[PDB]
C-alpha cells in the first residue's frame, strides 16, 4: 500500500502498450512506445535494476528515432489517425482501457485466478530482500561476467550482429 | 488614482521592452536593401541598437519594404504580412515603396506598398543612406515610446 | 504473483493481440512486436532481480540485440514492399493464396 | 573595446556560482555541518541506518562518541 | 560485530511479531500459533513483509525503498 | 618488401585516418601478450578482499594457515607496496 | 530544503543563458569589426530581459494545419530536459548523486531529440519536416561515436560516477592521457547541440527557420533557452570529464570557481568556432562522423581497453 | 523520490511558461495568419506526403551498431576480473566484429546515400 | 533432437548458467540457494518419473521459497484478524509497532 508507486507505473506501461497496440498511426505509435520504456525503466529502478533500465531506454530511444524517420519516408498518408479520428482506433483504444480497469479491479477487491493464479496485492515491497552486504551492486557484477561465464554467449551475439549486417545488405539490394 | 499609475508604469515598461527588442524581416527587394545591409555593416551596426534580422515571419516584429512592389510581388509580400504576429510595424523605405518612384507610370509597378499594407514610417530617398534608415527606425521607436494601451484599456 | 507481474503479462497480451490483428499500416505491427520484445524485457528482468540470480542478469542484454536483429530484418522487408508498390499497406501482399 | 564584452561574462560567471555554493551550503545546513553522506552501495546505506537509530535523535549526522559507552 | 547485532536484530523483530500474532489469533478456532509454511525445520530467512507486517508504513516504506530512494 | 612499402606510403598519403586507426589497432591487439605487467594486474585483482574471509577449523594438521591476522604465514601484499 | 536546492539550481541557470545571448552577440560582433548591443542598458545589460519581455508579450500563434498536442508538448519537453540534465552535475558536490550519473545524460540527450522532431511533424510545414529529418540523420551520425567515445574515457574512472572524475584526475587533467578523444568529444558536442558547422537543423540560410519556423513568441523562446542550457551544459560535462578541478572538501568553493571559469571558456570556445568556419553539408556530417571518427574511436577503444591491463593500472570500485 | 520531484517541478515551470505564453498577450488569430509558410506563396502539396530517405540503409545499421554499445558498455566492471585473459580476448573479440561488419558495408556501397 | 555434444566433449558450453547454485562471481548466493541444493539433491540420478513423487517435499519448499504464495496468506489473515479486532477496539497495538519502540543497533 506504500504510495502505489509501482502499480501506478505498471499502469501507465499497460496505458501506452494500449495506446499503441490500437495503431493509430506509426507516429503516435511510436510515442506511446517511448512512454512505455520511460516507466518500464522506472519500474526496473525500482527494483534495484538501474543500469538495464537505463539501457532498455536508451535502446529504445535509438530505436524510435529509427522509426519516426521511416515513418515519414514510407509510413504517411494525407491525414495521419489519432485515437479519436477514428471509431476502430477509439473502439480499440476504450475496450483496451476498459479491460485494463476490469482486471485491476478483478484482481484489487477479490483474490481471483485470471488466467494463470491468484494475486491479493499488498503492493511488491512484501517480497524484497532485506539483505545486508556489499560493496558492489549485484546487477553491475552478473552483467560484467558476460565476459568471462559467457563467452559463448559473447561468440553467437557478435555472429549474429554480423550476419544481421550482412543479411540486411542482402536484402535491400533489389534487382 | 492608484490604477492610473499601475496601469502607465506597467505602459512603460511593455514599450520599453518592445522598443529595444526589435526583429525586422530578412527580406528585401530592390536596391534599397544593399543600404540596408550596409546598416547592417560594422560602421552603423544596428545590432547595438537591439535590431536583429530574422527570416521567419512568425519570429519577425518590423517589416521594412525596401525596394520596388511589382504587382506579381504584392499577394507574396501581404501574405509575410499577414504572417507577422501582432504587434507588427511597417517602414516603407524608398521612392519605390513610398510612392513608386521612377517606376510610378509603370503597368506592373504598385504605386507605394501603403495601397497593399498599413505603413507606420516613410523612408525618403532612392536610396536612403544607411543613416537616413537609421533616423527611421529611432523614430519609429520613438513613435512606440508614445502608444497607450494599456491606459486607453482602463479608460474603457 | 504480485500486481505488477500481472500488469506486465497483459501488457505482453496486448501487444501480442494488437500484431494478430492487423489494420493497414505494416509498421504498426512492427511496433506490437517491439512491444512485446519490451514487454519480455521488463518481465525477465523483475524475476531475476526478484531472486537474485546473479549469472542472469545478462540474459536480457542478449533479448535486446536479437530484438534488434528482428526490428532491422522486418524495417528492410518494409522497405523492399514500399519500394514495390510505393506504400506499406498488408493488403498489396496477396499475390500468393492457399 | 573588446573589454565591454566583460560585464556580461562577469554576470554569467556570477550566475553560474550560485548552484554549486548553494548545493554545498544546504548540504552542509542539513547534515550537521559535515558534508552529507554518499551512499552508493549497500554497505554503507546500512551504516548511515545504524548510525540514526543509536543518535536517538533518529538523525544519522549526529554522532555518539567515547561518551555513549560510559 | 554487525553480524551480530543483525541477528539480534532479526530474532527481536520475529519475537514481537509471534507474541503479538498469539494475543491476535487466538479468536479464531483452528490456528497454530508460530505454525511454519516449510516442511523443513532449518533456519529460513525472514521475507521483510514478516518482520515489517505489523509496523507503521514509514518503517515499511524506509526499509522498502530507504536505499533505493537515497541520491 | 617493396610493394607493400609503397602500399603504405600510398595509405599514408590518402587515408591518414585509417592508418592511424590500424596501427592503434594491431598495438592494442599485440602488446599485452608481451607485457610483464599482465599479471600485476592480474595480482592486484584477486588481492581485492570484496567479500569475508571464512576461518578455517582447526584440526591440527595445518602450519601454512595463521591463527592470528598478523602471525607470519598466509600471503603477503609487500609486493604491492613496492608498486 | 530540497525544493530550495532545486530552485537555486534552475534560477540561476537562466539567468545565465539569458546573459549568454548577449555574450554571443557581443563576441561575434567584436569577432566582426563591430560592437553588438550597447544600448539598452549600461553595455546592453538590459538586452537580454528586454527580449524576454518583448517575446512573452508577443502573440503566441496555432498553425491552422498543425497538431495542436504535439505542437505544445515539444517546447515544454525541451525546456524540461534541458533543466533536468543539470541534477547530476558534481560541483563539486551534485544535487542528485547517481552511480551511473553519465549513463542517465546519455538517455536523456537521446531523449531530447524528439523535441525537434515533434515540433518539426506538428508544425505540418515543409521547412519544419526539412529540419525534422535533418535531427534524424544528425544524431544517426554522432550517437554510436560519441557513447563509444565516453566509455573509453571512462575506462580509466572506473565507474559511471561523476563524482570520481574529480579524484581520478586530483593529479592530472584527463586530457593530458586522451587528448584525441577529447577532440573527437568536443566535435561530437558540436554535432549534438546542432550548433555552427552542424546547426543544420535550423538551416537558417537553406531553410528559413527550419524545425521551429512555425514557432512564435513565448513558445519560440522556450526553444531558445533549452538549446542554450544546453551549450552551456555539454560544456559544463566537458570540463568535467576532461580539465578535472582540484576539490578541497573544507573550501568547495575553490572548486565551484574554477569549474566556472573552465565552462565558461568552452563556451566562449563554441562562440569563436561558430563566428570562424562555415556549414557542413548534413550527409558530409554523417560521412565525417562515420568513415573517420568511427574507425579512429575502435581502435583507441582497444587501445583504452588494453592500457590498464598492459600497464596494471586498472582503476577501483568494481 | 527527489528525482521525481526534480522532474515534476521542470516539467511544471515548462507547462507554466506556456499557460503564460497564451493567456498574456492579445490574440487577434485570422485564416491568413494562421496559414503554412513558403516564403510567400501557397505551398503545391501536402506536408504528409512521402518524404523519401536516400540514407535508410545506414538508419538499420544505427539499429545494430547501437546494440553493440550496450554489449561494450559493461566494460568498466569487466576490468575487474580474476581472469583478465579471457575477458580481454572477448572485449577485442567483440571490437574486431565490429569493425568487420563496418568494412564490409564501407566496401559494399553501403554507406553511400541513394540518389 | 538433443546431441549432447557437451558432455561428450567436456565443454560446459550453457551449463554454467542453467541453475541458481552454480558458481555465482563473488560467491553471491541465489536468494533460494538451500532449498534448490536440497531439491536437486534428492532428485539427483533417481529418474524423472520417480522424482516428481519422491522429491515433491523439497520441491514445494524450493517453489515457496520461489513465489512465497503460503507466507503473504499467513500474513494477510494476521492483518486482517488484527484490523477486525481494532475496528471493534479490543486489541490496543503495543508501542513498539507505531513507531514509539526503543532502536537497537
Ligand atoms: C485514461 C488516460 C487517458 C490519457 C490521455 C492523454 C493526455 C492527453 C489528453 C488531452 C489531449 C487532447 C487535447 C486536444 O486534442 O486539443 C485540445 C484543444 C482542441 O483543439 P481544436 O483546435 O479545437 O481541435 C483539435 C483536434 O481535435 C485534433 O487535435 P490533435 O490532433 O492534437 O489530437 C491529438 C491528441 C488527442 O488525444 C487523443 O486523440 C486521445 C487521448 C488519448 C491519448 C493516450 C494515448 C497513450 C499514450 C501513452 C500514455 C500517455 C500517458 C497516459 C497516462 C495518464 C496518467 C498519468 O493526441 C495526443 O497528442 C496524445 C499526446 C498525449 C501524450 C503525452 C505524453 C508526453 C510524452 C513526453 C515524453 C515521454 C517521456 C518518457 C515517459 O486544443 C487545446 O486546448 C490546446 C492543445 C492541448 C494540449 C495540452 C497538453 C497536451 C496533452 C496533455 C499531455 C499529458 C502528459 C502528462
Ligand atoms: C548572425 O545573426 C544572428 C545573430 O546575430 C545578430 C543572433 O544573435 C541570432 C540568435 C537570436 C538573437 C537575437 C538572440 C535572441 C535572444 C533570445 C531569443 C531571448 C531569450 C531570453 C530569455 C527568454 C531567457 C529567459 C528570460 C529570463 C530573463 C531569464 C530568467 C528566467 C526566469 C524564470 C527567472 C541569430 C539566430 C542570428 O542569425
Ligand atoms: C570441431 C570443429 C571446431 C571448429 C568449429 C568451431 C565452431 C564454434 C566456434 C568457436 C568454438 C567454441 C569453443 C569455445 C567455447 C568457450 C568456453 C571455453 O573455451 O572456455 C573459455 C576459455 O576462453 C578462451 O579464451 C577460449 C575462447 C576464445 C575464442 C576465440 C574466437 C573464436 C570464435 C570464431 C568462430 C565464431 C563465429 C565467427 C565470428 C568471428 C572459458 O575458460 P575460463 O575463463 O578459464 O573458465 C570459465 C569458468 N570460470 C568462470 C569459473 C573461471
Ligand atoms: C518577476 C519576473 C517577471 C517580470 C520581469 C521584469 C524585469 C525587470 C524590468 C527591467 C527594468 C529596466 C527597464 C528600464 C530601462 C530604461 C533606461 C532609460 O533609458 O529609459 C528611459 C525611460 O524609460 C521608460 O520611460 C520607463 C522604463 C521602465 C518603466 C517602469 C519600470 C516598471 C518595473 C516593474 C516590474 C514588474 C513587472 C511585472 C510583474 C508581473 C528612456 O530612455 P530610452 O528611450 O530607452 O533610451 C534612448 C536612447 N539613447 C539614450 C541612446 C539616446
Ligand atoms: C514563471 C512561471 C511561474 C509564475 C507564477 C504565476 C503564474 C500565473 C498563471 C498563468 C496565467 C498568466 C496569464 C495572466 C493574464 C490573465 C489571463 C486569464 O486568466 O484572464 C481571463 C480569465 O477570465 C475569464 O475570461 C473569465 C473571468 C473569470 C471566470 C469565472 C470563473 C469562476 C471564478 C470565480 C470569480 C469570483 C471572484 C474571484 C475571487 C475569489 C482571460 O481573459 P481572455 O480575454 O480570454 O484572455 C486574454 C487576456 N488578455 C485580455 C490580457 C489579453
Ligand atoms: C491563466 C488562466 C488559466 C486557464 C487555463 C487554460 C488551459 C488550457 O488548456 O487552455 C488552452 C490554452 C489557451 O489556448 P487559447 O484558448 O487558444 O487562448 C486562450 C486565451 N483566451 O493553450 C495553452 O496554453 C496550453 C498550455 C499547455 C498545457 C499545460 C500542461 C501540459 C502538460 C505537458 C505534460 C508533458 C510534458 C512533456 C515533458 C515531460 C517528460 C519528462
Ligand atoms: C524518463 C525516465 C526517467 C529516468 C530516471 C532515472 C533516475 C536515475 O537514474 O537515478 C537512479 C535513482 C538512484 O539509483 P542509484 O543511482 O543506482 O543509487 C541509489 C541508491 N544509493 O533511482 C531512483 O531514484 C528511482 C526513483 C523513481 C524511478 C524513476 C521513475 C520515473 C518514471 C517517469 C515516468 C513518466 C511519468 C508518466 C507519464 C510519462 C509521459 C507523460
Ligand atoms: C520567461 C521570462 C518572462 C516571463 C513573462 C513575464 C512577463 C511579465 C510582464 C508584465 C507586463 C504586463 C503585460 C502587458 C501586456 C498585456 C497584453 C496587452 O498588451 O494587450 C493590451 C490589452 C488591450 O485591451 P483592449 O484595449 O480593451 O482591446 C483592444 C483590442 N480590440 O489591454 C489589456 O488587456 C490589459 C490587461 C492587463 C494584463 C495583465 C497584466 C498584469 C501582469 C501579469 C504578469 C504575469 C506574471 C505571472
Ligand atoms: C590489425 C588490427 C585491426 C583492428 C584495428 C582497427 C580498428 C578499426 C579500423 C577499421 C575500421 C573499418 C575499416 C574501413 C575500410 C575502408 C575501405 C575503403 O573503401 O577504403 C577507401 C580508401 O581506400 C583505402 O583502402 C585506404 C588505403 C588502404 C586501407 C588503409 C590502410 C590499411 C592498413 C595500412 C597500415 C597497416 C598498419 C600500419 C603500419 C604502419 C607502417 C609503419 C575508403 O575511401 P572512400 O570512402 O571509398 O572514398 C570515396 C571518395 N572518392
Ligand atoms: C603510444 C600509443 C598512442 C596511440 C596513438 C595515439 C596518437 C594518435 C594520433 C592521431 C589522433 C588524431 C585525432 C583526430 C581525430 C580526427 C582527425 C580527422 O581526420 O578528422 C578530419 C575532420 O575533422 C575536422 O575537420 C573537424 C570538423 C569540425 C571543425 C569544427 C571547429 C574545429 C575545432 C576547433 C578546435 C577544437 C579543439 C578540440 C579539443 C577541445 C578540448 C576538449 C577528417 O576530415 P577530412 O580532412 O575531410 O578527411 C577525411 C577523409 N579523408
Ligand atoms: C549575419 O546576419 C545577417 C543575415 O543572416 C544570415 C542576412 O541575411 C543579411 C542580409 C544579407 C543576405 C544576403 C540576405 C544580413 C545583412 C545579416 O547581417
Ligand atoms: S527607391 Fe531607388 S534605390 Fe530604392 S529600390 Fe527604388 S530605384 Fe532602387
Amino acid at each position: 500500500m506504500t504510495m502505489y508507486i509501482a502499480f501506478i507505473l505498471s499502469t501507465i506501461f499497460v496505458i501506452g502498450f494500449v495506446g499503441f497496440s490500437s495503431k493509430p498511426s506509426p507516429i503516435y505509435g511510436g510515442l506511446g512506445l517511448i512512454v512505455s520504456g520511460g516507466v518500464g525503466c522506472g519500474i526496473v529502478l525500482n527494483f534495484g535494476g538501474s543500469f538495464l533500465g537505463l539501457m532498455v531506454f536508451l535502446i529504445y530511444l535509438g530505436g524510435m528515432l529509427v522509426v519516426f524517420g521511416y515513418t515519414t519516408a514510407m509510413a504517411t498518408e494525407m491525414y495521419p489517425e489519432v485515437w479519436v479520428s477514428n471509431k476502430t482506433v477509439f473502439g480499440a483504444f476504450v475496450s483496451g482501457l476498459m479491460m485494463e480497469f476490469c482486471m485491476v479491479y478483478y484482481a484489487l477487491k477479490e483474490e481471483e485466478v485470471e488466467i494463470i493464479f491468484k494475486f491479493n496485492g499488498l503492493g511488491d515491497w512484501v517480497i524484497y530482500d532485506t539483505g545486508d552486504s556489499g560493496f558492489f551492486s549485484e546487477e553491475a557484477m552478473g552483467i560484467a561476467a558476460l565476459y568471462s561465464y559467457g563467452t559463448w554467449l559473447v561468440i553467437v551475439t557478435g555472429w549474429s550482429l554480423l550476419i544481421g549486417v550482412v543479411v540486411i545488405m542482402e536484402i535491400t539490394r533489389g534487382n | 488614482s492608484r490604477g492610473e499609475y499601475v496601469v502607465a508604469k506597467l505602459d512603460d515598461l511593455v514599450n520599453w521592452a518592445r522598443r529595444s527588442s526589435l526583429w525586422p524581416m530578412t527580406f528585401g527587394l530592390a536596391c534599397c536593401a544593399v543600404e540596408m545591409m550596409h546598416m547592417a555593416a560594422p560602421r552603423y551596426d544596428m545590432d547595438r541598437f537591439g535590431v536583429v534580422f530574422r527570416a521567419s515571419p512568425r519570429q519577425s516584429d518590423v517589416m521594412i519594404v525596401a525596394g520596388t512592389l511589382t504587382n506579381k510581388m504584392a499577394p507574396a509580400l501581404r501574405k509575410v504580412y499577414d504572417q507577422m504576429p501582432e504587434p507588427r510595424y511597417v517602414v516603407s523605405m524608398g521612392s519605390c515603396a513610398n510612392g513608386g518612384g521612377y517606376y510610378h507610370y509603370s503597368y506592373s509597378v504598385v504605386r507605394g506598398c501603403d495601397r497593399i499594407v498599413p505603413v507606420d514610417i516613410y523612408v525618403p530617398g532612392c536610396p536612403p543612406t544607411a543613416e537616413a534608415l537609421l533616423y527611421g527606425i529611432l523614430q519609429l521607436q520613438r513613435k512606440i515610446k508614445r502608444e497607450k494601451r494599456l491606459r486607453i484599456w482602463y479608460r474603457r | 504473483m504480485p500486481l505488477v507481474y500481472m500488469n506486465i503479462i497483459m501488457a505482453f497480451a496486448i501487444a501480442l493481440a494488437g500484431l494478430l490483428m492487423y489494420r493497414s499500416h505494416l509498421m504498426s505491427s512492427l511496433l506490437c512486436l517491439e512491444g512485446m520484445m519490451l514487454s519480455l524485457f521488463i518481465m525477465s528482468t523483475l524475476i531475476i532481480l526478484n531472486t537474485h540470480f546473479t549469472l542472469a542478469n545478462m540474459m536480457p542484454i542478449i533479448l535486446l540485440v536479437f530484438a534488434a536483429c528482428e526490428a532491422a530484418l522486418g524495417l528492410s522487408l518494409l522497405v523492399m514492399v514500399s519500394n514495390t508498390y510505393g506504400t506499406d499497406y498488408v493488403q498489396n501482399l496477396n499475390l500468393l493464396q492457399c | 573595446m573588446w573589454f565591454e564584452i566583460l560585464p556580461g561574462i562577469a554576470v554569467m560567471a556570477a550566475c553560474l556560482f550560485i548552484p554549486g555554493m548553494a548545493t554545498a551550503h544546504i548540504h552542509k545546513f542539513t547534515n550537521g555541518g559535515k558534508e552529507k553522506r554518499v551512499a552508493h552501495f549497500s554497505y554503507q546505506w546500512n551504516l548511515m541506518e545504524r548510525d540514526r537509530r543509536i543518535s536517538g535523535v533518529n538523525r544519522y549526522h549526529v554522532t555518539k562518541g567515547l561518551e555513549n559507552i560510559d | 560485530l554487525f553480524q551480530a547485532e543483525k541477528d539480534r536484530r532479526v530474532l527481536q523483530m520475529l519475537r514481537e511479531n509471534l507474541e503479538e500474532e498469539a494475543i491476535i489469533m487466538k479468536d479464531v478456532p483452528d490456528w497454530k500459533v508460530g505454525e511454519s509454511v516449510f516442511h523443513t525445520t532449518r533456519w529460513v530467512t525472514p521475507m521483510m513483509g514478516e518482520l515489517y507486517g505489523l509496523r507503521t508504513n514509514e518503517e515499511i516504506l524506509s526499509a522498502t525503498y530507504g536505499f533505493i530512494w537515497y541520491t | 618488401a617493396g610493394r607493400i612499402a609503397s602500399f603504405l606510403k600510398n595509405a599514408w598519403a590518402k587515408e591518414p585516418v585509417l592508418v592511424a586507426s590500424f596501427a592503434i589497432g594491431g598495438l592494442a591487439i599485440i602488446l599485452p601478450s608481451l607485457s610483464p605487467y599482465t599479471n600485476y594486474a592480474i595480482r592486484i585483482n584477486r588481492a581485492t578482499p570484496y567479500n569475508y574471509p571464512v576461518p578455517l577449523r582447526d584440526d591440527g594438521n595445518m602450519p601454512d594457515v595463521p591463527s592470528h591476522p598478523q602471525d607470519p604465514q598466509g600471503p603477503s601484499l609487500e609486493w604491492l607496496k613496492n608498486l | 530544503m530540497f525544493m530550495i536546492n532545486i530552485l537555486s539550481l534552475i534560477i540561476p541557470i537562466l539567468l545565465a543563458v539569458a546573459f549568454l545571448t548577449l555574450v554571443e552577440r557581443k563576441v561575434l560582433g567584436y569577432m566582426q569589426l563591430r560592437k553588438g548591443p550597447n544600448v539598452v542598458g549600461p553595455y546592453g545589460l538590459l538586452q537580454p530581459i528586454a527580449d524576454a519581455l518583448k517575446l512573452f508579450t508577443k502573440e503566441p500563434l496555432r498553425p491552422a494545419t498543425s497538431s495542436i498536442s504535439m505542437f505544445i508538448i515539444a517546447p515544454i519537453l525541451a525546456l524540461s530536459l534541458a533543466l533536468t540534465m543539470w541534477v547530476p552535475l558534481p560541483m563539486p558536490y551534485p544535487l542528485i548523486n547517481m552511480n551511473l550519473g553519465v549513463l542517465f545524460m546519455l538517455a536523456m540527450s537521446s531523449l531530447a531529440v524528439y523535441s525537434i522532431l515533434w515540433s518539426g511533424w506538428a508544425s505540418n510545414s515543409k521547412y519544419a519536416l526539412i529540419g525534422a529529418l535533418r535531427a534524424v540523420a544528425q544524431t544517426i551520425s554522432y550517437e554510436v561515436t560519441l557513447a563509444i567515445i565516453l566509455l573509453s574515457v571512462l575506462l580509466m574512472n572506473g565507474s559511471y560516477t561523476l563524482s570520481t572524475l574529480i579524484t581520478t584526475q586530483e593529479h592530472i587533467w584527463m586530457i593530458f592521457t586522451s587528448w584525441p578523444l577529447a577532440m573527437m568529444w568536443f566535435i561530437s558536442t558540436l554535432a549534438e547541440t546542432n550548433r555552427a558547422p552542424f546547426d543544420l537543423t535550423e538551416g537558417e540560410s537553406e531553410l528559413v527557420s527550419g524545425f521551429n519556423v512555425e514557432y512564435a513568441a513565448g513558445p519560440f523562446a522556450m526553444f531558445f533557452m533549452a538549446e542554450y542550457a544546453n551549450i552551456i551544459m555539454m560544456n559544463a560535462f566537458t570540463a568535467i570529464l576532461f580539465l578535472g578541478a582540484s576539490h578541497d572538501p573544507h573550501t568547495p568553493e575553490l572548486y565551484t570557481i574554477n569549474f566556472v571559469l573552465k565552462t565558461l571558456a568552452l563556451t566562449i570556445t563554441f562562440l569563436w568556432i561558430r563566428a570562424s568556419y562555415p556549414r557542413f553539408r548534413y550527409d558530409q556530417l554523417m560521412h565525417l562522423l562515420w568513415k573517420s571518427f568511427l574507425p579512429l574511436t575502435l581502435a583507441l577503444c582497444m587501445w583504452h581497453i588494453s592500457l590498464p591491463i598492459m600497464t596494471a593500472s586498472i582503476p577501483p570500485q568494481s | 523520490m527527489n528525482i521525481m520531484l526534480t522532474l515534476l517541478t521542470n516539467v511544471t515551470l515548462a507547462s507554466l511558461l506556456v499557460l503564460i505564453a497564451f493567456w498574456l498577450p492579445q490574440l487577434n488569430a485570422y485564416s491568413e495568419k494562421t496559414s503554412p509558410y513558403e516564403c510567400g506563396f501557397d505551398p503545391m502539396g501536402s506536408a504528409r506526403l512521402p518524404f523519401s530517405m536516400k540514407f535508410f540503409l545506414v538508419a538499420i545499421t544505427f539499429l545494430l551498431f547501437d546494440l553493440e554499445i550496450a554489449l561494450l558498455l559493461p566494460l568498466p566492471w569487466a576490468s575487474q576480473t580474476n581472469n583478465l585473459k579471457t575477458m580481454l580476448t572477448m572485449a577485442l573479440f567483440l571490437l574486431i566484429l565490429l569493425a568487420a561488419s563496418l568494412a564490409y558495408e564501407w566496401t559494399q556501397k553501403g554507406l553511400e546515400w541513394a540518389e | 533432437p538433443f546431441f549432447d555434444v557437451q558432455k561428450r566433449l567436456g565443454l560446459d558450453l550453457d551449463r554454467w548458467m542453467t541453475i541458481q547454485s552454480a558458481e555465482q562471481p563473488h560467491k553471491i548466493p541465489g536468494r533460494c540457494h538451500a532449498f534448490e541444493k536440497e531439491w536437486i539433491e534428492c532428485a539427483h540420478g533417481i529418474g524423472g518419473i520417480r522424482a516428481e513423487k519422491e522429491c515433491k517435499i523439497e520441491f514445494d519448499d524450493f517453489v515457496e521459497c520461489l513465489l512465497r504464495q503460503k507466507t503473504m496468506k499467513r500474513l494477510s489473515a494476521i492483518k486482517r484478524q488484527r484490523d477486525k479486532l481494532i475496528k471493534e477496539g479490543k486489541y490496543t497495538p503495543p508501542p513498539h509497532h507505531l513507531g514509539k519502540e526503543d532502536p537497537r543497533p
